[PDB]
């Protein structure tokens, strides 16, 4: 903002967000396929105790 | 509809759009970004 107008601004900051939007969704899509590792050995261990 | 309408010097016409700045589009009129009209503009001598 501080060197450009509202008309390009806005798309710029459009780019960084779909980016960093990009980023969250690839981190909760692998804390859900390591979250299902631990719970198989959480069930494990649950078995053997 | 809202039909705005004015007279401007010929070498100002580029200045009527969404964002810009200027002489004309800093406290004169303002077009903001969420445009959906249409700016007509033509010659206009010998009648003004």
């Amino acid at each position: 903002l501080s060197r450009l107008d509202p008309p390009e601004a806005e798309v710029q900051i459009d780019r960084l967000i779909t980016g960093r939007l990009q980023s969250l969704q690839t981190y909760v899509t692998q804390q859900l396929i390591r979250a299902a590792e631990i719970r198989a050995s959480a069930n494990l261990a649950a078995t053997k105790m | 509809v809202y039909a705005d309408s004015f007279v401007i010097r010929g070498n100002e016409v580029s200045q009527i759009a969404p964002g810009q700045t200027g002489n004309i589009a800093d406290y004169n009129y303002k077009l903001p970004d969420d445009f959906t009209g249409c700016v007509i503009a033509w010659n206009s001598n010998k009648l003004d």
